[PDB]
């Protein structure tokens, strides 16, 4: 319970790993560590209406930004590379999606598990209204799946040809991702599946924009990560995805 | 027809790109095995025609040597990224054919100026420069390569301290600097404030101070601000520094840290609206 | 028909990394599915396996894709035709010449990186290509890990950005620079380290690749990678020609 678990790894990784990237589990969630550009691949987190379920015994406020002491120290960011830098550090798995305990909590909080997202108009806003949709997705279903992560995707240019850009942050070079995704299966009752799949881009949102609008087919998210989401799941017995019935 | 790598002598070029750009660059996936014969295909039309637009004695020279020069350049294009052997096999006994009718100005004008003899380093990566260049190719009727002359060459004491102090530290550590300074901004605020009654110049000082403890707090981490702050407002209202409390503390939102100034909130978090709301004020928000 | 797994063999210093780790029959490489590009390739080469052989003919090698890779992630031919770019080997070709099959594998479009054709590929990477096969004369095993870099450039308003190109539909990246970390082992059972970053650009034939030397814990730093994690630095005799003291 209080720290990995062999079981709790595989209840996680349920549907596969959608790579195998320095990979880290923590109590409540797993991921994949990206050296190069000091943030995640991926995150996978299980959640259930128990785990994302209000609690008097995790208090956030206990919770402070650290540099995770298990990346070697030529990989890790700092709290010195954000500061200042015009970006939040924004949690890949969200610390109100494990509150079962408050080392679960706690454990979101290393900087393993940040990247320098857009603060007002995504961090605090959009992107975390992705998140509170995804908890309530457990009063649907009653185990929801769940891999989140950054995109760095391409524009056209005056020349005519594509490239990707990204500012990189501090001494560390940590990584702003152009986009970040979450991949999304939910268990019905009956033992149908269900899949949701969004691309946020990295910058001021409006207010006013539903998460409906950002609704993108799995396989564009997979072939843009370079990762499979839910590899052990055929996508032809799937029920739905993005509310739409599959054949 | 599938089976079929019709190249006519009206428009070759155009009917070789047709052929390479449906049956060769095909942006669909394709066995390469496939592939590579298709191209073959189209190369060995190519081929075919180019012989016969230079040495069929059809037409007029004027016309079909320029046809011929135009196919082979676009074809030897394709062949340096596709299958550059049947093309440097062939070109030998195509200038040994140009050689022997003395079509000396198509070999000067077109084979030697033009460079489209064998494929090799200068304009393939299926070659590199310890490769032999084909040198030997050109020097035939007085010519020599293009490239062979190529060949031979090659408040702000609170500042200054914290841009002192504040390299891979550990937490706790850096945790404790953050604190020292700090703490030391929190008790010279309690002395302005309350050593005696305030001067409307140490009630701009403490204010001034407090606004950047907060903002440098928001992100080193604002629990002890936010416990610590309401200590100071009871403590602002018990000695009735009214014009601190409604011009300071309200009016620039000096109240707990939230989703307003701090990485550590969002959205769903509660605004501190009840810490404002003593002495008739409210938040300055919303 | 050596008992001990050839894999094994190639990476007795250590992984750099273990993402999509596929092994060959004369080098191993970690497939980077996002960029459409290898992450590294290992070789370990003597002088035996880089001497020219009657019985492999580079000539007979066909670029072709890579069916093992899942379609979503697999350079084509396509994507490299008229790019601009040269269909750039990782694991080059000459390294790996105990048999035909051997240099043939090295023609899959997962060992391949977009790189600049004249000037580079074709030329000053050539160059310090072969001058790894060639410290085969003074050591007997020569490890050596090659792989593309993302470099950050700095601009007018004091902000680093990493910017590169993506060719073809299938969005293949251009990497910025390439390494190559190598160590070889003397007779005396010394190792000794060298180290270069070399731009993706024209690079004149003048240029010593001497130039292009630089600490091996810089191109660590910024490829997100550790080479020859099991050498202790303080154990290596030199690093880049001079003396560990
Ligand atoms: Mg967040
Ligand atoms: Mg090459």
């Amino acid at each position: 319970s209080l720290t990995a678990t062999p079981s709790r790894i595989g209840q996680i990784m349920k549907y596969g790993f959608p790579g195998l990237d320095h990979v880290r589990s923590h109590s409540d969630y797993v991921l994949s560590y990206d050296r190069r550009n000091r943030v995640p691949h991926w995150v996978f987190e299980h959640l259930t209406a128990e785990s994302v379920a209000k609690n008097d015994a995790v208090d956030r406020s206990k919770c402070d930004f650290k540099q995770d002491e298990s990346i070697h120290p030529f990989f890790r960011s700092q709290n010195t590379d954000y500061r200042r830098s015009g970006y939040d550090r924004g949690h890949m798995a969200a610390a109100g999606n494990h509150r079962l305990h408050q080392k679960h909590c706690d454990e979101t909080f290393y900087l393993s598990n940040m990247a320098p997202q857009v603060g007002q108009g995504f961090n605090r806003d959009a992107w975390n209204t992705l998140e509170a949709h995804v908890r309530r997705l457990t009063k649907t279903y009653s185990n929801v799946y769940v891999c989140t992560g950054p995109l760095y995707l391409p524009h056209k240019e005056d020349d005519g040809k594509s490239y990707v850009k990204y500012e990189v942050i501090g001494a560390n070079t940590v990584a702003v991702p152009t986009h970040f995704y979450k991949v999304i299966v939910g268990e019905s009752a009956d033992h149908k599946l269900h899949m949701e799949s969004y691309v946020m881009p990295n910058q001021v949102i409006s207010n006013d924009t539903p998460i409906s609008v950002f609704q993108v087919p799995p396989e564009s998210v997979e072939r843009s990560a370079g990762l499979l989401f839910f590899d052990q799941i055929n996508r032809k017995q799937l029920t739905t995805i993005n509310g739409k019935k599959v054949a | 027809a599938q089976n079929d790598y019709t190249i006519g002598l009206v428009d070759p070029v155009k009917d070789y790109q047709k052929l390479i750009e449906t049956r060769v660059q095909v942006d669909e996936i394709v066995d390469d095995d496939v592939t590579k014969e298709n191209f073959d295909r189209t190369a060995a039309a190519a081929r075919d025609v180019i012989w016969r637009l230079l040495f069929d004695e059809a037409g007029t020279s004027q016309s079909n040597t320029e046809k011929a020069s135009q196919l082979l350049e676009e074809y030897r294009g394709d062949a340096c990224f596709y299958d550059p052997t049947p093309y440097n096999e062939w070109i030998v006994k195509l200038r040994d054919e140009v050689l022997k009718k003395e079509l000396l100005d198509f070999w000067r004008d077109v084979l030697v100026k033009k460079q489209l003899g064998p494929c090799w380093s200068r304009d393939s990566d299926l070659f590199d420069s310890d490769d032999t260049p084909p040198l030997e190719f050109y020097a035939h009727a007085g010519c020599t390569a293009p490239f062979a002359a190529s060949l031979k060459v090659r408040l702000e004491e609170y500042r200054t301290l914290m841009k002192r102090f504040v390299i891979i530290v550990p937490d706790s550590v850096h945790q404790a600097s953050v604190k020292k300074i700090a703490a030391a901004a929190r008790e010279i605020i309690w002395k302005l404030l309350f050593d005696g009654t305030p001067s409307a110049e140490d009630q701009n000082k403490a204010a001034e101070l407090l606004q950047e403890y907060k903002g440098d707090a928001g992100f080193y981490g604002p629990d002890d601000y936010n416990s610590w702050i309401f200590n100071l407002r009871d403590e602002v209202l018990t000695k009735e520094l009214l014009d601190f409390w409604r011009d300071k503390m309200v009016k620039m939102e000096l109240g707990p840290s939230c989703a307003r100034d701090s990485d550590y909130y969002d959205n769903e978090d509660p605004l501190p609206f009840e810490f404002y709301e003593k002495a008739g004020c409210k938040a300055p928000f919303e």
